[PDB]
């Protein structure tokens, strides 16, 4: 399956992820963001 | 005890920027009747 879209920031998902004009101007000249997880949260399961 | 240091602050003007360009064609014709008497 293809990879899912993080394309949201609010609890909500109503609002799109911006950058700034510089950090366009970064972009656009061959730099790359890179992503770094810092935790996950997550449930494991008992027997009532 | 917890606590909270800042490592850097990042500002983003909120500043709006246009550029307009145009062009124009025009074309005008006259005619034009005197009349002397003396």
């Amino acid at each position: 399956l293809s990879p899912l879209a993080l394309n949201t920031m609010d609890q909500f998902s109503s609002r799109l992820i911006p950058i700034n004009y510089d950090q366009l101007k970064k972009l656009d000249a061959g730099k790359q963001i890179k992503l770094e997880t810092t935790q996950v949260s997550g449930n494991f399961g008992t027997k009532n | 005890i917890v606590g909270v240091g800042m490592e850097k602050l990042i500002i983003s003007t909120n500043e709006h920027a246009s550029t307009d360009q145009g062009k124009t064609v025009s074309r005008a014709t006259t005619n034009s009747k005197t009349e002397s008497n003396t």
